[PDB]
DNA sequence: TTTGAAAAGCAAGCATAAAAGATCTAAACATAAAATCTGTA
DNA sequence: TACAGATTTTATGTTTAGATCTTTTATGCTTGCTTTTCAAA
């Protein structure tokens, strides 16, 4: 996933990967993750629907 | 020293087979030489057949990829699933040069360097078969300097890398290339994730550029399961009439298939091949699979072959049947075990004539051979015929129920020690875990043996106390906390017990003695945790608190 | 061969690559070098620049003074001149090795020194009284590259032209291994020596390290600008090593400067000159006869107001050069005379020469700008003066200019003025969000230096600093007529 | 069935880590003319 | 020695991999007040 590219991390080149200062996020927008959560059928949209 | 090193070369010092004797080491070396000669015959039957089904997979994938690229717009190819391995063939087609144009997202750091190495490999592959300046005014100049057209056919490798504003400034400077009358321009994009990914990457502008002529192609080797099944065909022939497939194996098959998907077959054909390593490195019956060694009858053979279940069920079946003890104590075996061992086994020959019957009879291709095996083995294949609405009229032609045979449970593949599970797949940071929490079972407990026997050696004492702590960590109440599960008396007599080391017999009288070693103790390991990845210090220049970073059972 | 880049305009020098080092078999197979010619230099371009006059040059009255008060044509230098010749001379009668670092500021008179006293050595190794030597002068900002000196200093040397680390090694074997009676002494003049130390201390560590060698007969003059640059290009521990004579030059008082002027207008003050009254052509002694004056306080306060500034002898000389030039502008103007009683230079002709180095531009620029110029600084001046912060975004600059043109709607200027800043006059144009010429004033104040830019492509939130002060801003806008009432 | 009270939540302010990149250096990769070294002749 | 040819030397251009420092923004700590579920009467 992040050599696809739908994670990412705060630095590009040389990326230490054991590193506890290098952190992850996500690289999908909600569309492309809706529809895989709907591929799957898990409701992702139930953790959101509170909090906002 | 060798040891503080960067690298260094040992040429080792010289003062026949790897395979080991079995029952209890009693096996002779002549059934050992026969196993490892019985294995070479196995794997060399099986992966003759894999080079030959991944040479078809390069071939037949080439063959598709030509026709779809033949017969003023770009010419676009979409290859899903691609993992951008395929040499890409282009024909010889007279006054005429036909350029393939490999790139990479380590090729294309911007668009100059993009066309800088196009155009150096454009022209290269030219002259193969005065210098130029390598830009776009040698796709303009092409028909003056080799006086016939251009065909560039490029193929972009891993486009789920490469950086998509430089992709969409290439393409629209590709665009440029329109208005000269001798040039087309084809596009390969191999593409991992899906179509609906590069398009939101991609401008609209250069979408509705790309739409004029496109061809999508799942070229994955999932879809359609055709080689993944000709695949365990494979192993299946090999082993047709010497070895049986539990359903455990084929469940585990399946069920680790799954969860990898860009690399099937490669996992498929390591799992298989060190299930049967295992199996003729484990078994002393392996030379059994052969009929000509019915006369390597010994002793402990018929002790291991004694303890099968099915002999077991079937003797006791034999008292459940047959009244007079005198016929049950005789069997109570090496002429009957000869006499099953020839048995032809015949669900790998019903299970291709199901795949055939349903590929070529039926016009179904959506089917796992894998899974109909499963099927075929837990005995519920009508519960796997009746999906696609059409084997209902051959339900019962394809009819087979399971026959547990007598003396399989000497030669099968399975998965009931979790010996699989170790090697290829294991629970690593699990396995670290639990090493390191329990510790007893993996150092032995021998009855400086009072010290060994009440104190914990050190990395997983100080895990015991990471463990039950919070996320973050005061350094000296942790060094505190260690020192109080030490023995104050037992390591100072343990230091004391070599009187040819003077100064460690200084430093034990010392009245600051027990916390000065319990502090050396607990700060190698320390830094061991923190060389292990499971402490952090959170900070540059203090190293007074840290932070937990890895929680057993996760 | 298909190649990846092509070099098509390389030149290269035909300079050999072998050192000194196997010229001969052993050190003992060296020839006498003092008896070779080609060592030791034992100009053909003049006559490119030849040219005939048809034409006789009228030569002014005062283009004597002009003429003389160039820096092509030693008071005050004499304990410096004294420090130097006794160095080098004691160093060239014992054959022995010796380096003189020489510091200062621009213009106090170091390379004439020197070169004087290369001159007097020379005077003296003609009368035979020190053995011969050879003179080479390498400047450090003559070069292209710091290196070319191993090549120069070897080309004086040997005669050969060699590449510049084999010229570094042929120096090495030739100041260490080549006895002393096969050579010659040989005097380097290092100008410039900061140009040749920059990027590493490779050129001045092998200057100093050779003056160490008791075969090396080599005299090294270093002139820099600033004294440290041994101390700190090298360590102290080296420079103790060396152990170079140090001389300090410090900048001309102004009684130096008075007489280093009228040393170069010694023959030509309070002189007679037969004039040719109809073309202005002076002769030194229908003709008249006229003399020729400066003045002592025009002199003594051009050279008071040189050595509170910078001391040096080049300005004193070209602030009196100047003075003749504006005297003579004034006398060519007054006559009517073409190029081919008492004349004086003043002390108004010093002054107003003094005046042009003296006074700034800046307010006389930015007074004559349009408005809409002055608009963009007096919004400028407002936003620093409300926010203080000294970097403004562009957008609060629009904003306060809209907000300057929006409020003083009841004065008459701004009424008159308004249509055409917004509509350039016309009613088919828009009302404009920006003033009309209003990059073309941000440009032209970033091009003359006025404004300062941070590279940013929102022009909404990019920021401008005024790069003069905030005083000449402020008596320039209140210099105009309609900014400084609102 | 209450109850109360300590755990949890929240926010203003602030010191500090860290992201993003501007700027730069050096190594790998690449070419090229003059000099210099090799192998025959 | 002579000389064509191969190799070195010196000199410079092209591209990539990585280091350091600056500027702006995220992030965690502290302290004081407010809500909320669970251990106990
Ligand atoms: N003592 C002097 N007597 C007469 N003229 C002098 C004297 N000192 C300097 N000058 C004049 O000023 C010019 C500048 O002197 P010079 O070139 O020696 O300066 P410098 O200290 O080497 O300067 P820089 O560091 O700029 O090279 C000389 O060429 C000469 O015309
Ligand atoms: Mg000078």
């Amino acid at each position: 996933l992040h050599t696809l590219k739908l994670i990412a991390t705060t630095m590009n080149k040389n990326i230490d990967y054991l590193s506890p200062k290098v952190r992850w996020k996500v690289n999908v927008p909600w569309e492309i993750i809706k529809e895989i959560s709907e591929s799957v059928h898990f409701n992702i949209s139930d953790y959101f629907s509170d909090i906002h | 020293a060798d040891a503080q090193r960067s690298h260094y070369t040992v040429y080792p010092s010289l003062p026949h087979i790897p395979f080991v004797k079995l029952l209890s080491g009693k096996e002779s070396e002549v059934n050992v030489e026969k196993r490892w000669e019985l294995y070479h015959q196995l794997h060399s039957h099986f992966h003759d057949q894999v080079d030959h089904i991944i040479d078809n997979i390069e071939a037949d994938l080439k063959a598709e990829i030509s026709d779809l690229l033949y017969s003023r717009c770009f010419n676009t190819i979409f290859l899903l699933g691609s993992d951008s391995t395929t040499k890409i063939e282009l024909k010889d087609e007279s006054s005429r040069y036909n350029v393939l144009i490999e790139l990479t997202p380590k090729e294309s750091p911007n668009v100059r360097m993009m066309l800088r190495r196009s155009m150096y490999k454009l022209y290269s592959a030219a002259d193969a078969e005065n210098d130029v300046s390598y830009d776009l005014s040698l796709v303009e100049n092409f028909k003056r300097l080799f006086g016939k057209d251009l065909a560039m056919v490029f193929n972009f490798k891993d486009v789920d890398s490469i950086n998509f504003n430089t992709l969409d400034n290439f393409i629209i400077l590709l665009k440029s290339a329109f208005k000269y009358d001798h040039v087309k321009i084809s596009l390969i994009f191999n593409i991992n994730t899906n179509l609906s990914n590069i398009e939101k990457n991609l401008r609209q502008s250069t979408i509705r550029l790309l739409k004029r002529n496109y061809h999508k192609l799942d070229v994955s080797s999932n879809k359609g399961f055709k080689y993944g099944n000709q695949i365990f065909q494979s192993f299946l022939d090999t082993v047709d009439g010497k070895l049986n497939l539990s359903d455990r194996f084929v469940e585990f098959i399946l069920s680790k298939m799954a969860n990898n998907t860009n690399h099937n077959l490669q996992l498929l054909t390591k799992m298989l091949d060190y299930s049967l390593m295992s199996y003729f490195f484990q078994n002393a019956f392996s030379v059994f699979i052969d009929p000509v060694n019915v006369d390597f009858l010994n002793d402990d053979y018929l002790k291991i072959l004694s303890r099968c279940p099915t002999f077991m069920f079937f003797v006791e079946g034999l008292i459940k049947q047959h009244a007079p003890a005198d016929e049950i104590l005789s069997l109570l075996l090496e002429e009957f075990f000869v006499e099953f061992l020839v048995r032809e086994n015949p669900i790998n020959g019903h299970a291709k004539f199901v795949a055939r019957f349903l590929e070529e009879e039926l016009n179904i291709t959506n089917f796992n051979l894998i899974e109909l095996y499963h099927n075929l083995l837990i005995g519920k294949l009508d519960s796997y015929l009746d999906r696609w609405s059409a084997c209902k009229e051959y339900k019962d032609r394809l009819h087979f129920e399971p026959i547990d045979t007598i003396f399989q449970e000497l030669f099968t593949l399975d998965n009931r020690s979790g010996l699989l599970t170790q090697s290829i797949f294991p629970s690593y940071k699990s396995n670290i875990e639990d090493n390191l929490l329990s510790w007893e079972q993996v150092l032995p407990s021998l009855d400086s043996g009072d010290l060994d026997k009440i104190m914990a050696p050190v990395l997983g004492q100080l895990f015991k106390l990471y463990r039950e702590a919070n996320m973050t960590i005061n350094i000296y109440d942790f060094y505190i906390a260690f020192r109080e599960t030490l023995p104050k008396e037992e390591i100072l007599n343990f230091i004391r017990k070599d009187p040819s080391n003077t100064k460690l017999l200084e430093l034990a009288e010392t009245p600051d003695a027990f916390d000065k070693v319990a502090l050396i103790l607990f700060m190698q390991a320390i830094f061991a945790f923190e060389n292990m990845g499971l402490i952090k210090f959170q900070s540059t220049k203090s190293y007074d608190l840290v932070e937990k970073c890895v929680w057993r059972g996760i | 061969v298909i190649r990846k880049f092509t070099k098509k305009n390389v030149a290269r020098a035909k300079k050999k690559y072998t050192p000194f080092s196997k010229r001969f078999k052993s050190i003992a197979a060296i020839p006498d070098l003092t008896s070779l010619p080609e060592f030791y230099g034992n100009s053909r371009f003049e006559n490119k620049l030849k040219t005939t006059q048809k034409h006789q040059i009228v030569e002014t009255i005062f283009s004597k003074v002009k003429k003389q008060l160039n820096s092509s044509y030693l008071p005050a230098r004499e304990n410096e001149f004294a420090s130097i010749y006794l160095s080098a001379y004691s160093a060239i009668e014992s054959d022995s090795a010796t380096t003189i670092y020489v510091a200062g500021t621009p213009g106090v008179g170091k390379t004439l020194t020197v070169r004087e006293v290369v001159k007097e050595l020379l005077s003296s190794s003609a009368q035979r009284e020190i053995p011969d030597f050879l003179y080479v002068e390498i400047n450090g900002l003559k070069m292209v590259k710091p290196t070319d000196c191993y090549e120069t200093l070897w080309n004086k040397v040997s005669g050969e032209r060699l590449t510049w680390a084999a010229s570094m090694e042929s120096l090495e074997f030739y100041f260490k291994r080549v006895p002393k009676n096969k050579k010659k002494t040989i005097v380097v003049l290092l100008d410039e020596l900061d140009a040749m130390v920059t990027k590493s201390q490779d050129i001045m560590y092998n200057f100093f390290n050779w003056t160490t060698y008791e075969n090396a007969k080599l005299i090294v003059i270093a002139v820099a600008n600033t004294m440290d640059l041994p101390e700190r290009q090298l360590g102290n521990k080296i420079t103790s090593r060396i152990g170079f004579t140090r001389i300090m030059f410090t900048g001309y008082t102004h009684e130096e400067l008075k007489n280093i002027i009228d040393l170069r207008l010694k023959g030509l003050n309070d002189s007679f000159f037969y004039v040719d009254t109809k073309t202005g052509n002076a002769i030194l002694i229908d003709v008249r006869k006229v003399r020729l004056r400066m003045s002592a306080d025009a002199i003594e306060i051009a050279s008071r107001k040189v050595a509170s500034v910078s001391g040096d002898a080049r300005r004193a000389l070209k602030v009196c050069k100047r003075a003749a030039e504006i005297a003579e502008k004034h006398y060519m103007a007054k006559h009517g005379y073409g190029y081919d009683g008492v004349q004086t230079v003043h002390i108004t002709h010093v002054m107003k020469a003094l005046n042009e180095t003296l006074n700034s531009h800046v307010i006389t620029f930015m007074t004559r700008l349009s408005f809409t110029a002055k608009l963009f600084i007096y919004a400028l001046l407002n936003l620093m003066k409300k926010n203080g912060s000294q970097e403004q975004e562009l957008g609060d600059i629009v904003d306060e200019i809209k907000l300057l043109i929006e409020v003083n709607g009841s004065n008459k200027f701004v009424m008159e003025i308004a249509k055409t800043l917004f509509q350039q006059g016309s009613d088919n144009i828009s009302e404009q969000l920006r003033i009309i010429s209003w990059d073309f004033v941000l440009n032209q104040l970033l091009d003359a230096g006025i404004l300062f830019k941070q590279t940013m492509k929102n022009d909404r939130i990019c920021c401008v600093k005024l790069n003069i002060s905030v005083e000449e801003a402020k008596r320039a806008m209140n210099e105009d007529e309609t900014l400084r009432n609102l």
